[PDB]
């Protein structure tokens, strides 16, 4: 399993962000709004292949969560689809980026602003987000935003769609790596 | 599902489908409610889950 692949909770489907590790403990990052209230995660809709259990969740304010792998046999590629990821980096305005998600697949675009505030309503406000002109659709939440071999962010939300075009906001991955003391590989 | 608080400028992108009266499966409640607003209240909920 790799960045962008589907992940299922008891409530719905999101996308795997990046596979990360600490010492010899493997985890995966995804959106906080997906880990919120989720305990167990599966690799399929049939819930027959277990992935692991939620170890942390930060949403709203931020939008990241982490799941500890409990499945011993499943491959945990340090890639996004086939694309190798070797480091994490800070987003900059004008940066060319790529997103991969379980519903829409791979779409590209540019970072158009930083430190954006996104109000999802009902008090769910997230801050410090990366704004881009990349589309995203339901199911894409938590998927990776990368640039070349660099991990940049995790899909949080936005508006529009891939047919007409849209705006998507991402949580900077560096903040998540730091919070959990993990790193990409 | 109550769309009275919409529209909203942005939606999170988790997948929990709803079936609209237009036979389109909407990816989540936020996407569905924004479309209801966009239709000026003409779109309604058919059932929960995929169409």
């Amino acid at each position: 399993i790799s960045g962008g692949d589907a992940i299922y909770s008891s409530t719905g489907r999101c996308s795997l962000g990046f596979n990360v590790r600490s010492g010899s403990t493997y985890y995966f990052l995804t959106a906080g709004h997906c880990t919120d209230g989720a305990t167990t995660w599966w690799a399929n809709s049939a819930r027959t292949t277990v992935l692991g259990t939620t170890s942390g969740s930060s949403f709203p304010n931020n939008d990241y969560g982490i799941v500890r792998y409990t499945n011993t046999t499943i491959p945990k590629d340090g890639t996004v689809g086939g694309q190798d990821i070797t480091s994490a980096a800070n987003a900059t305005v004008g940066m060319a980026v790529t997103r991969r998600g379980s519903t829409t697949g791979t779409h590209s675009g540019s970072v158009t602003a930083l430190n954006a505030t996104v109000n999802y309503g009902g008090g769910d406000v997230v801050y410090g987000m990366i704004r881009t002109n990349v589309c995203a659709e339901p199911g894409d939440s938590g998927g990776p935003l990368y640039s070349g071999t660099r991990a940049i962010g995790l899909t949080s939300g936005g508006s529009g769609n891939c047919s007409s075009g849209g705006t998507t906001f991402f949580q900077p991955v560096t903040e998540a790596l730091s919070a959990y003391g993990v790193s990409v590989y | 599902v109550d769309c009275s608080e919409y529209p909203k400028p942005a939606c999170t992108k988790e997948y929990r489908p709803l079936c609209g009266s237009d036979n389109k499966t909407y990816g989540n409640k936020c996407n569905f409610c924004n479309a209801v607003v966009e239709s000026n209240g003409t779109l309604t909920l058919s059932h929960f889950g995929k169409c």
